[PDB]
């Protein structure tokens, strides 16, 4: 049957590519920020406790342990 | 009881332009032109 009729509405233009703008920005700097993480996570950090060797003073970032955080 | 005359008559006018309105919203069979392209 050809009964298909208009449909009106409001325009989606304007909402739908404000969407895809604020998408494309928040994901352009977050993507590489998440592989950076992962990276970083993977292959370095994580160091474990240790006691302080006699006569040895550490810097004030060697008493934190994520690598981003030192 | 019963219409007035002019309120018959408006109300034929008022019909008949309405009717040609809602036959206008219709679509063509070419009407929604999209744009094609892309990137068990
Ligand atoms: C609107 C949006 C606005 C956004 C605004 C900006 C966002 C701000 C947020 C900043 C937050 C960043 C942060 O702090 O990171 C958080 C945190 C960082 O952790 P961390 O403290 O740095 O590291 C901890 C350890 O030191 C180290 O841990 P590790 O080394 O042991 O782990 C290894 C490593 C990697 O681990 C692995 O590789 C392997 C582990 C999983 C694999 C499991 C097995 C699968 C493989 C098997 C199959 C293949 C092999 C076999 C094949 C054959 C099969 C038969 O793990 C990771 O690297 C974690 C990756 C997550 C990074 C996310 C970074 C966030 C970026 C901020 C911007 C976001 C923008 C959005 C877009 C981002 C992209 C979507 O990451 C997470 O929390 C990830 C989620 C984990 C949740 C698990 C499930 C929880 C659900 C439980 C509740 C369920 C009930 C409901």
């Amino acid at each position: 049957h050809g009964k298909r009729l208009f449909i009106i509405k409001p325009s989606g233009f304007y909402d739908r590519r404000f969407l895809k703008l604020m998408r494309f920005y928040i994901l352009l700097t977050g993507i590489p920020v998440a592989i950076g993480i992962t990276l970083v996570n993977v292959f370095i950090g994580e160091a474990e406790l240790a006691d302080i060797p006699e006569g040895y003073v550490p810097e004030h970032w060697e008493y934190f342990k994520h690598p981003i955080s030192r | 009881s019963g219409y007035t005359p002019d309120e018959k008559l408006r109300l034929q006018q008022l019909r008949e332009l309405r009717r040609r309105w809602l036959k206008d919203q219709e679509l063509s069979p070419r009407e929604p032109v999209l744009p094609p392209r892309r990137v068990t």
